[PDB]
Formats: C-alpha cells, sequence, structure tokens
RNA sequence: CGCGACCUCAGAUCAGACGUGGCGACCCGCUGAAUUUAAGCAUAUUAGUCAGCGGAGGAGAAGAAACUAACCAGGAUUCCCUCAGUAACGGCGAGUGAACAGGGAAGAGCCCAGCGCCGAAUCCCCGCCCCGCGGCGGGGCGCGGGACAUGUGGCGUACGGAA
RNA sequence: UAAGGCUAAAUACCGGCACGAGACCGAUAGUCAACAAGUACCGUAAGGGAAAGUUGAAAAGAACUUUGAAGAGAGAGUUCA
RNA sequence: ACCCACCCGACCCGUCUUGAAACACGGACCAAGGAGUCUAACACGUGCGCGAGUCGGGGGCUCGCACGAAAGCCGCCGUGG
RNA sequence: UGGAGCCGCCGCAGGUGCAGAUCUUGGUGGUAGUAGCAAAUAUUCAAACGAGAACUUUGAAGGCCGAAGUGGAGAAGGGUU
RNA sequence: CGACUCUUAGCGGUGGAUCACUCGGCUCGUGCGUCGAUGAAGAACGCAGCUAGCUGCGAGAAUUAAUGUGAAUUGCAGGACACAUUGAUCAUCGACACUUCGAACGCACUUGCGGCCCCGGGUUCCUCCCGGGGCUACGCCUGUCUGAGCGUCGCU
C-alpha cells in the first residue's frame, strides 16, 4: 500500500484525514508499471501490459510499446492510430487497460458516477447551475 | 568592487549607457508626450538591480 | 581601436595587418566600461604611426 | 453579475392582446394624432395602398 | 544591535543573476533560482501567485518565433514559393 | 550609384565578392570619418552603404541556396536547412499516402456494399 | 445603413483605424476632389491628391480663387501645405498653413502613367455603374 | 432564523456555485449554428432524407409509456431478414438497423416489415453511373424528382 | 582447442528516426486540505473543492452493453429539458442526493486475439532504371540483407463464422 | 457476454489569433495598467507594485525695444480668446 | 437675501445608553468616492392573460440579424411541470 | 464666466442622494515664521576671480588629527562615483 | 479712520473638484483553434546620422529580398532617384537571414577547459602556432558493426 508522506504521522488537521498507514492508492500497481515504462520511453508509446509474476515485496510487468514512427507500424492501417498525437501517453491519461480500471466507468447501475465521460464530468455537469436565458 | 566579472561589467555598462538623458529634438517631434526621461538613476540614490 | 569585443589579440593583429598593409609589433585590449574592446596597436618600427594615420582618415 | 435576469417573458396569449390593442389604435386617427403622427391629410386611417 | 547598527555588514550577497530568466534570484550556495528554478528542467511556476504567472507567460516577451508563426498560419503555411513576379 | 538586387542576381560569384568588399570597405571609411566629423553628406551614405551591402550578402545567399536545394532536388536524405519545416506537429503526421492505405478488408466493404445516392416518395 | 457584419459603426474603433492609419491608407483618406471641369472630362469625382497638383482652397480663411500648387503632403498630420496658403511668424520667417485636402479642390493633376491608369479605372467602373442602372 | 410558518427548505449553495454558473447567453447563436450545419448536411445529401434514416415502429417501455409508440434505434434483424433485405445494404438505402433488437411479439415484427416493404416501394434508388443497370430506378422517377424528403421520413403515428 | 549455430547481454560521434521544455480557458489521470456550516465540537459539512504533481487535443474524455427493464418491452456514447430537490444517504442534524423510463440535439459504426484453412501467401531496409517529387510516393528490376513459424499477411469475431 | 482494441457527430472553452456588439464604465471610474506599465520604486528572495489623459482650428509657441547677473518682469506682437 | 445693532431665547453634533453639553467614544478643514445588492428557493399581498385548465421550456420552422442574438409561428402545444 | 452640447413630458432600467464609519484617495489650515539647524578646542588678516563672497581659490598667522591618524594603500560593497 | 480680528462681496492666488471630451477598459457574442532539438516560451546583449525609453529588428540588426501599392519620409539634417522607372513610401510576406544564454546539447558556467575530421596563412604533412569550417547531450526505436558469457547445443 501507499502510506501517507508527512512528516512523522503529523496529518495536522481534523482526526479523520489522521490516517497514515492502512490507506490504499488510487491506480493499481499494474498501472504504475504502465507509466513508469512509457515515462521511460517517451517516444515509445503503451499499447497495454500484463503480469509475470510476483514476489511478496515486488509484483512484475510486461508493458508492450510501440515505436510510433517505424514504417511498419506506420504503414499498416490496423495499428496507425497509435502513431496520432492523441494517444500520445495513453498510460499517463488513464486509457491503457490497467489504467482504465481505477477511473471506474463501466455501462449499468453500478456506475453513475463518471456517466459523463469520467468521475470528473459527471460532478462538473452536477454542479453546474443552468441558468437559463428566460427562467 | 574591482574584480568584476564580465557579466557583470557588461551589466554595469548598459546601465549607463541607458542613463543619458533625453535628446531635445525628441521633443519638437510630431507626436511627441516625453519632456524628461523619467527613468534615470543616480548611483548615490536608488542602486541598481542588484 | 574600437573592436568588436569578440577578438582576441591575434585576431587584430591579423584584421589591422591585412586592411593596412602594415605590420604589428603588439595588440593590447582593454575593455571601456561600455561594451567597446579597445585595442592599443603597436606598429613595428620600420612602419610609421603617424604616417599611417594619414592614409586611414584620422589625424 | 451577467448572471442577472435580464430577459424577461410573456405569456402568448397576452403578446397577441397587446398587438391587437395596437393595430386597432393605429385605426383611431385622435390616438394616432396624439402619438404624434402628423396624420393632417391622410385620406382613411385604416390606410390602404394598392400593391 | 538587532536594528541598525547590524545592517551595518550587509557586506556580502546571497542571490545573483540567473541565466535562464534575468531575475537577480539564483541563489549561490544552493546553485538553483527561485524564480524559476534554473537548473532544474521545469520552469517554476504556481498556481497561487496569478499575479507572477502573468508577470511572464508566452505574451510577456518578443515572440520572435511564436509571433510569425501566427502570420504564417493564417495565410496558410506554404512553403518553399512565391508570388508570380513581375 | 544605386545597387538594385535586380541586376546583381545573374552575376558571376566572384564579381559578387569583390562588390560587397568594396562597400565593406567604404562602410570603415565613413565609420572613420563620422569620428572625425567628416561631414553630414557623409552620414547619410553609411546607412545607404549597409543596405547596400545586406542587399548584395542577401543575394548571394539566395543564389546559393537555390543552388543546393536543386542539387539536392530528388535526394531522399537532405539536409535540415534544406528540409521543410511546416511545424513541430506538422512534420509529424502521417504521410499523405500513408493515412489515406485502406486495410484490404475496408476495401472489400467499399466495393460491395457502397452508400447509393437515393430520395423517398415516389 | 450598413449590413456587412465585418465593418464596424463605432467611434473608437474608426477613430483608432484614421488616426493609426498607415500612410498607403492615408493615401486614400488625403484624397480631394475635382474641380467641375476635370469632373466632367475624366468622368471621375475624386482623386487622391499629391505634391504637385494646383489646387483652390475652399473653405477656411485662406478660401479663394487663386490657384496654387500643391508643395507638400504632410501624411502623419492629413494635411497638404500650398503654394501660396502662408503666415508669418512673429519673426518673419514664412510657414506654409496646413490645409485639409478635403476642403480643396483639384483644378490641374499632375499626371503621370500611373495617375492616368488610375482615373482610366474610375471612369470604367463609373461607366459600368451606370450601364448596369439603365 | 425561521420565523412563524413556511417551508423549512434545504438549498444547495453550500459548494463554489458561483464557479460554475452556466449562463445561457449562447442559446442564440447556438440555434442558429445547429440550424446551419443542419442546412449544409441536407445541401451535402442532396437528394436523401435531410432526416436521416428511416426508423422503425417501437412500443415504449414501463407500464406508463407502454401504450404510446416511437421511432426506434433502427430495424432488427428479423425484420430486414423478413422484408428480404441484406443487412450491410439497409445502412446504405437510408435503413437504420440496430442489430441488438430481439423481437418477441409477431405484431411488431409485422408492423416493421410493412414499413420497410412499404419504404423500399416509396424509394427512388439513383445508378451507380448515369448508364443505368438493373435497381438502379428509371429516368421518369428522377427527373420528376431529386426531390428530398423533409420532416421523419414515413412519421411515426401513434 | 579451434571453427560454427543460436540465447542472453554489452559497446559505438555506427545509418536513419523519434522523446525531451512551454502554454495551460477547456479536457483526462492522480494527489488533496483547512477556513466554513452544524449557532459549541469530534462523524458529517466545506469537497474529491483551493493549493500540489502528471499527460493531452482542437477539442478532450466517453462509446458500440457482462445495458436498461420486468413493459404489449426498449437498444453504443455524449448533450439539453424533464425526472427531482425525488428514491437514497445523514450525530436520519445541519446538510447531502442520483438513476431508468418520456421528449429533444446528434446520430455511425467497427477491428483483433482465439478456433481454422491457405508452400509466409507478410513486413522492414538496401542498390539500379522510368515517372513523381516543399505532407518521400508509384512502377519495374537485383541469388542484395534482415524481420518473421516463440507466428506475419488474407479470410473471419459473436449481429454468428468456415467449408 | 466481462478480464483486447479503434470510432466522427451534437458538447466544452476567463489561454491564443482575428472580428462584431453592448439600456456597461467614463480617468479616485473602467483591467494593476487610456500615458515609455507589470513601468518607476520597494524587498536578499518568493514577491509586492504606483502615480500619471485635455494649449490651440492652425505653433500662429510671443520677432523687436527696455529693466535686471539671471529667474523674473514692462512694453510690442499671435490668436475669436 | 449682505452687513451691523439691541431685547428675549439658546450647551455640540454623531452614537451606544434606563440617563450624554458631559470629566463617555468618533469628528482640524475641504473635494471626490463610500454601505441592504444580485441569483436561487419559499411565503403572503397586489396587477394582468387565460380558466379545469394553464404553461413554455427545451427543441424546431421562418434570414445575410442593420435594428434581431429580437419578433413571429409550431398534431412538437405538450414529452414534461 | 465658459466654449459644445442639453433638456421637459410618458414609460423602462439602476453601480441613484453622505457629516460622521480612528472610513478610501487627493488637497489645505491653525499650530508657526514656532521646535529647530548646540557631540568631537579655531578661527583670523590680505589678495584674486567674480553681478554678488562669513563659506571658493592663492599667500600669511593661529590651530587641530598627532603614525592603534583626520596620513598613505587594498578586500567586500559600490558602479562611473 | 489708526494695528488686529470677524463678516460679507469684488478682484488676485492656492488647489485641481466639476462639466464636456476618449486611439482604454469591462462585459456578451462569432469564426478559426497554430509553439518547441529545422532550437519554443522567456531571458540577455546588441543594432538609428543625430535616439534615452517605448516599440522594431539580429553583425544582412529602426531591417535584405519578393509581391501589391504608386511619391514620399519628415524633428533637423542629408541625400537619392529621372516617380514615361522593378519605382519613394507604405502594406503584405512565399525567398533569404536570424549574436549569446535558455528543454539547451562537447565538458564546464569562470565565458573556464577541451577532443576528433576538413581548409587558408604557417608548413612545403613538421609538427607546432594562429584563424576558419564541420562534428562531439541524455533517453529511446528499427537496422549495422565489433564484442562478451564453466548460457544452450553442433562439427572437430
Ligand atoms: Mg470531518
Ligand atoms: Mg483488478
Ligand atoms: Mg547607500
Ligand atoms: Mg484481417
Ligand atoms: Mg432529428
Ligand atoms: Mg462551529
Ligand atoms: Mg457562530
Ligand atoms: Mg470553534
Ligand atoms: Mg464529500
Ligand atoms: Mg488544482
Ligand atoms: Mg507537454
Ligand atoms: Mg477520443
Ligand atoms: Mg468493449
Ligand atoms: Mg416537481
Ligand atoms: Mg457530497
Ligand atoms: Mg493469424
Ligand atoms: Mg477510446
Ligand atoms: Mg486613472
Ligand atoms: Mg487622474
Ligand atoms: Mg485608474
Ligand atoms: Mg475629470
Ligand atoms: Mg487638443
Ligand atoms: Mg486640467
Ligand atoms: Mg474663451
Ligand atoms: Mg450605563
Ligand atoms: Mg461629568
Ligand atoms: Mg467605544
Ligand atoms: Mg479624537
Ligand atoms: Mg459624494
Ligand atoms: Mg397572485
Ligand atoms: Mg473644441
Ligand atoms: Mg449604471
Ligand atoms: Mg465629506
Ligand atoms: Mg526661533
Ligand atoms: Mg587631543
Ligand atoms: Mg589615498
Ligand atoms: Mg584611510
Ligand atoms: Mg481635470
Ligand atoms: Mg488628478
Ligand atoms: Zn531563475
Amino acid at each position: 500500500g501507499r502510506k501517507r508522506p508527512v512528516p512523522k504521522g503529523a496529518t495536522y488537521g481534523k482526526p479523520v484525514h489522521h490516517g497514515v498507514n492502512q490507506l490504499k492508492f488510487a491506480r493499481s500497481l499494474q498501472s504504475v508499471a504502465e507509466e513508469r515504462a512509457g515515462r521511460h520511453c517517451g517516444a515509445l508509446r503503451v499499447l497495454n501490459s500484463y503480469w509475470v509474476g510476483e514476489d511478496s515485496t515486488y509484483k512484475f510487468f510486461e508493458v508492450i510499446l510501440i515505436d510510433p514512427f517505424h514504417k511498419a507500424i506506420r504503414r499498416n492501417p490496423d495499428t496507425q492510430w497509435i502513431t496520432k498525437p492523441v494517444h500520445k501517453h495513453r498510460e499517463m491519461r488513464g486509457l491503457t487497460s490497467a489504467g482504465r480500471k481505477s477511473r471506474g466507468l463501466g455501462k449499468g447501475h453500478k456506475f453513475h458516477h463518471t456517466i459523463g465521460g469520467s468521475r470528473r464530468a459527471a460532478w462538473r455537469r452536477r454542479n453546474t447551475l443552468q441558468l437559463h436565458r428566460y427562467r | 568592487s574591482s574584480h568584476k566579472t564580465f557579466r557583470i561589467k557588461r551589466f554595469l555598462a548598459k546601465k549607463q549607457k541607458q542613463n543619458r538623458p533625453i535628446p531635445q529634438w525628441i521633443r519638437m517631434k510630431t507626436g511627441n508626450k516625453i519632456r524628461y526621461n523619467s527613468k534615470r538613476r543616480h548611483w548615490r540614490r536608488t542602486k541598481l538591480g542588484l | 581601436f574600437i573592436v568588436d569585443v569578440k577578438a582576441n589579440k591575434h585576431q587584430i593583429k591579423q584584421a589591422v595587418k591585412k586592411l593596412y598593409d602594415i605590420d604589428v609589433a603588439k595588440v593590447n585590449t582593454l575593455i571601456r566600461p561600455d561594451g567597446e574592446k579597445k585595442a592599443y596597436v603597436r606598429l613595428a618600427p620600420d612602419y610609421d604611426a603617424l604616417d599611417v594615420a594619414n592614409k586611414i582618415g584620422i589625424i | 453579475k451577467t448572471w442577472r435576469r435580464w430577459h424577461r417573458r410573456v405569456n402568448t396569449t397576452q403578446k397577441r392582446y397587446a398587438i391587437c390593442s395596437a393595430l386597432a389604435a393605429s385605426a383611431l386617427p385622435a390616438l394616432v394624432m396624439s402619438k404624434g403622427h402628423r396624420i393632417e391629410e391622410v385620406p382613411e386611417l385604416p390606410l390602404v395602398v394598392e400593391d | 544591535t538587532k536594528g541598525t547598527s547590524s545592517f551595518g555588514k550587509r557586506r556580502n550577497k546571497t542571490h545573483t543573476l540567473c541565466r535562464r530568466c534575468g531575475s537577480k534570484a539564483y541563489h549561490l550556495q544552493k546553485s538553483t533560482c527561485g524564480k524559476c528554478g534554473y537548473p532544474a528542467k521545469r520552469k517554476r511556476k504556481y498556481n497561487w501567485s496569478a499575479k507572477a504567472k502573468r508577470r511572464n507567460t508566452t505574451g510577456t516577451g518578443r515572440m520572435r518565433h511564436l509571433k510569425i508563426v501566427y502570420r504564417r498560419f493564417r495565410h496558410g503555411f506554404r512553403e518553399g514559393t512565391t508570388p508570380k513576379p513581375k | 550609384a544605386k545597387i538594385k538586387a535586380r541586376d546583381l542576381r545573374g552575376k558571376k560569384k566572384e564579381e559578387l565578392l569583390k562588390q560587397l568588399d568594396d562597400l565593406k570597405v567604404e562602410l570603415s571609411q565613413l565609420r572613420v570619418a563620422k569620428v572625425t566629423g567628416g561631414a553630414a553628406s557623409k552620414l547619410s551614405k553609411i546607412r545607404v552603404v549597409r543596405k547596400s551591402i545586406a542587399r548584395v550578402l542577401t543575394v548571394i545567399n539566395q543564389t546559393q541556396k537555390e543552388n543546393l536545394r536543386k542539387f539536392y532536388k530528388g535526394k531522399k536524405y537532405k539536409p535540415l536547412d534544406l528540409r521543410p519545416k511546416k511545424t513541430r506537429a506538422m512534420r509529424r503526421r502521417l504521410n499523405k499516402h500513408e493515412e489515406s492505405l485502406k486495410t484490404k478488408k475496408q476495401q472489400r466493404k467499399e466495393r460491395l456494399y457502397p452508400l447509393r445516392k437515393y430520395a423517398v416518395k415516389a | 445603413m450598413k449590413f456587412n457584419p465585418f465593418v464596424t459603426s463605432d467611434r473608437s474603433k474608426n477613430r483608432k483605424r484614421h488616426f493609426n492609419a498607415p500612410s498607403h491608407i492615408r493615401r486614400k483618406i488625403m484624397s480631394s476632389p475635382l474641380s467641375k471641369e476635370l469632373r466632367q472630362k475624366y468622368n471621375v469625382r475624386s482623386m487622391p491628391i499629391r505634391k504637385d497638383d494646383e489646387v483652390q482652397v475652399v473653405r477656411g480663411h485662406y478660401k479663394g480663387q487663386q490657384i496654387g500648387k500643391v508643395v507638400q503632403v504632410y501624411r502623419k498630420k492629413y494635411v497638404i501645405y500650398i503654394e501660396r496658403v502662408q503666415r508669418e511668424k512673429a519673426n518673419g520667417t514664412t510657414v506654409h498653413v496646413g490645409i485639409h485636402p478635403s476642403k480643396v479642390v483639384i483644378t490641374r493633376l499632375k499626371l503621370d502613367k500611373d495617375r492616368k491608369k488610375i482615373l482610366e479605372r474610375k471612369a470604367k467602373s463609373r461607366q459600368v455603374g451606370k450601364e448596369k442602372g439603365k | 432564523a425561521p420565523s412563524r410558518n413556511g417551508m423549512i427548505l434545504k438549498p444547495h449553495f453550500h459548494k463554489d456555485w458561483q464557479r460554475r454558473v452556466a449562463t445561457w447567453f449562447n442559446q442564440p447563436a447556438r440555434k442558429i449554428r445547429r440550424r446551419k450545419a443542419r442546412q449544409a448536411r441536407a445541401r451535402r445529401i442532396a437528394p436523401r432524407p435531410a432526416s436521416g434514416p428511416l426508423r422503425p415502429i417501437v412500443r415504449c417501455p414501463t407500464v406508463r409509456y407502454h401504450t404510446k409508440v416511437r421511432a426506434g434505434r433502427g430495424f432488427s434483424l428479423e425484420e430486414l431478414r423478413v422484408a428480404g433485405i441484406h443487412k450491410k445494404v439497409a445502412r446504405t438505402i437510408g435503413i437504420s438497423v440496430d442489430p441488438r433488437r430481439r423481437n418477441k411479439s409477431t405484431e411488431s415484427l409485422q408492423a416493421n416489415v410493412q414499413r420497410l416493404k412499404e419504404y423500399r416501394s416509396k424509394l427512388v434508388l439513383f445508378p451507380r453511373k448515369p448508364s443505368a443497370p438493373k435497381k438502379g430506378d428509371s429516368s421518369a422517377e428522377e427527373l420528376k424528382l431529386a426531390t428530398q424528403l423533409t420532416g421523419p421520413v414515413m412519421p411515426i403515428r401513434n
């Protein structure tokens, strides 16, 4: 897990946020791997990853990255979508499969949050006052 | 300081060039609004961007 | 002279020399409190300094 | 603020009533003259012209 | 002696001119700025001081590439051609 | 008196260079004369000599650069100067051919099930 | 009215556009009309005035019939100076009084190839207007 | 404080609403824009119905709406199959197809079929070239109309 | 005690490529208070909000159901109206608080892996010729190199597909 | 029908380029900023941060005499003023 | 309405306060600026339109908007409240 | 006086009326020609220049700092002094 | 009457209210929706005949070329040009050019040290010396070369 990084305990404030130990990071470990791989290989572009093992203290992953300007990707139409500059850093924006999970979006009743694009948008649309021209 | 660095000396030497007053033939110019230089400096009072 | 502040003494001695069909003994820079590299340029005894001056335009 | 209530709205049925009133007192030369319109030598006050 | 007397011994300096951002704020012991973070790659900014932010955004300076891009774009980004000569 | 790009274009390279040096030289004569009072009439020239220099200079560089990209025209790997500078992103677009490559599959659909023009009510 | 939605009617925007207009645009602004003798001949209302077009002042103090040659146009100041339109200073030295092209009238143009062609353009586009109206 | 008789009321102005108020000074512009784009879609798809593609009759769900009838997303596969239309062609003659629609009741099935039967009839399929092959309709029904249908095609009256 | 395959792994100012910072109104991903309210205050609230970090594009994100429903049933996402200040949550206090259905804007659908068949039928790169060449592309021709069976390409993907 | 993936469109837009408009403000207002303003200046630094519009249609901006070392005036003059 | 004269009357306003001319606080002078707003939600009153209805939004149709980012219209006229 | 715009009526709209807020900004009085220009012994005579000299310069006299200096030289700092 | 004081008015000052202006804001709307190793944003230092600042530009430095425009610019100079000529000046902007820091890139931030290839003087490849030119960042991808290992095997 992720302990809360603060000097000694010392989460100054009300006694709720006082937790520093038993609390858990939003993205998953696979989605940390996919990020760190991407982050290191900034030219490359993360397609997806997979679990290969795990010790106590470690998990291990194999992230599948693509060179988006190697003709064999570029030229093949099925691939070339990755080249396009939107898909710059999918793993950073939360768009790998492992990334996507944490945003917490699907269809149907067990979601409702995320029912714009995403958790922020739903909340945005819900706390805009729409103040119409005529009221 | 008399142990200047080139960088400093250059920076000082721009400042001294910028200090000179306005040329009087400015003030006859057609759309003139500037009587005196204002941005002038005097080493004894006001002490540089250092 | 007033010289481009990027100059060495080597560059001035071979700049001068080219332009004025002249041979220098020793260049000797300083930088003015201004942005000007002023070179003092000793000419080798066989050439005069007053003569060349008139040649170039000053006096 | 921008979100002051600038626009206002009016029932359709009233708007129409209004426009009627208005068309009715486009006739009635007194009123038209009282509204200033210099209408002294005009011939017949719902003043209709060939097309 | 906390006060006036001691303003005496302001002989020597912390900061100097940064090389990236021109400010007199590059800390000589720390070898950084505190204005841009010089040696740190990414330009320091902070979304608390908006005022600071505005004092140097794109528009603030010469824009000597960025402006002439906007011209170029406008007309089309044309390259390697000329108008029809006389 | 006037130098005009017009004529320079055609002239031989060595000639142009001489003409430049001749100006450069004059420009030193002036700047000395600026120092020594000289005359007002001279301190116009100082501006004129500059652009006349810049003009020669430019035209030289132009000819030279034309002749470069006459040479490299056709060559696959050409220098970065002579490469086209649209905009960072706009040189990483897809390759005009590449973005209109279809998959064999997508063609097969374009053959078999094309959009028909149609109307309704008759 | 105007109707075109890329034009102004906007005190300030016009004024800036006038006062901060550049010289080649101020050529068009400092235009003046042609006297009725020319107007007949060239079939042109008006012409951007120039260094040595002879000219009658129409309004102001100097208002007269005295056909002066324009001396010089001061496009910075939107104003032309005219042969004899001048006033003594306190120290005796004469000074050209600035007159504004629109209160003047051209009585003899200074025709060159370019100006001739312009007047040929204006006639042409006039007569096309007349042919369209007919 | 409250003061003598009147709805206790909880109004939701506790978060920073003013940061996120949405004003509708757009709207008129947006009515215009959308409309322009609408008009331009029509002029693009010259004789095809502006409306878009033919859409099927469908009951609404739930004991409430139950009795009312709407337009569907598209015609289901049973309905094409029976009307005798290849599913990948239907998209190309202006026929909305969803495939996720189950078809339980025989009545609705035959209704939609009767639509598609009706539609194909009153359709004026142009040919590929001006040089006419089979299917593409006669030069009569082509000259007399390269004409659009403004409004949803075969409107769904309940 | 050599020479050779491959494997894993190094070094190169090796050949050609690409990422690096900025801007940040809007968007995505984390991170995340406390003033405040509750007439005190601790859960609650302020708020997943300010500040912090990351990454984008002309938009982003979303999206072609492990959906809603329970009906005579609808049929990707987004957006508006409505649902609804409702169901629900809450020291059931203060406060919070959606969703389907209905009407609208728009509307567009698809491809792999797999399972199988096709002499790898595929790809990248070098070199000569013709065209074209300021978004490096088309055709031809090389016992010229590599990638590829630890699986490329066509067919096909749940609306079923193959023979 | 999950644990692989692509997808225009309505939607967003206090930054940018460029336009239009306003029952808005009218130089203590309106942007900190109508002007050589993020300027001057302050602070080691982060940062803070102003003031400041208006002769006249035209410079015709007061030649010349006179008093005074001059600043200053007295006359004279320009100006519709 | 300017000054002056005399008779009578007459304490300095603002404020909190049971009580202020107070030995209660604010106020040297003058100019300009300066404080019950706007949105939402209810309530009652009142005016108008229609009436077992009413309703307009949101959308749509009518134009390049000069006035129009209006106005008009809609088996949407009623999904819906 | 000034020198370019303004008002009555009927309606609509509001950033609509100031003595105070130790209110904000600017300006001005009384105080007042007042408090003050008193730390470290010291000035004088002549001459010059000059419109003009208690203070400038030159000479003379009398004085002080009294080599841990009120002398000569540098560092830091200043930035043309 | 005297001086002073107070009051009122007239004229003077002080000060900048008022009113009238407005190349500025503020708001709403529309259309585009573009930065960067081909060196961005930003910074610095430079550049005018006389120029301090603002602006504009980059050692070709108040701008070169090209197109369009068709006689200026103008504070004063001084000049050009034949304005019956690619032609003043403006505008546009497609060609050319774009000093030093800066993601900033040979290593260092002193402007301090360097390496390797090519040229000119210097030699007569004699290395030195000077000057010039071109390379010398990190990470990563496809290929290439050179290699490593009691890694897995093959033949000798
Ligand atoms: Mg809490
Ligand atoms: Mg999981
Ligand atoms: Mg000091
Ligand atoms: Mg396939
Ligand atoms: Mg529709
Ligand atoms: Mg509390
Ligand atoms: Mg309280
Ligand atoms: Mg408390
Ligand atoms: Mg919460
Ligand atoms: Mg934040
Ligand atoms: Mg970025
Ligand atoms: Mg997307
Ligand atoms: Mg899926
Ligand atoms: Mg309700
Ligand atoms: Mg909440
Ligand atoms: Mg396969
Ligand atoms: Mg997606
Ligand atoms: Mg002001
Ligand atoms: Mg003011
Ligand atoms: Mg102001
Ligand atoms: Mg005023
Ligand atoms: Mg004026
Ligand atoms: Mg004034
Ligand atoms: Mg007057
Ligand atoms: Mg009491
Ligand atoms: Mg008492
Ligand atoms: Mg009190
Ligand atoms: Mg007091
Ligand atoms: Mg007031
Ligand atoms: Mg009522
Ligand atoms: Mg006036
Ligand atoms: Mg108002
Ligand atoms: Mg007051
Ligand atoms: Mg005294
Ligand atoms: Mg002693
Ligand atoms: Mg000394
Ligand atoms: Mg000493
Ligand atoms: Mg004033
Ligand atoms: Mg003022
Ligand atoms: Zn810095």
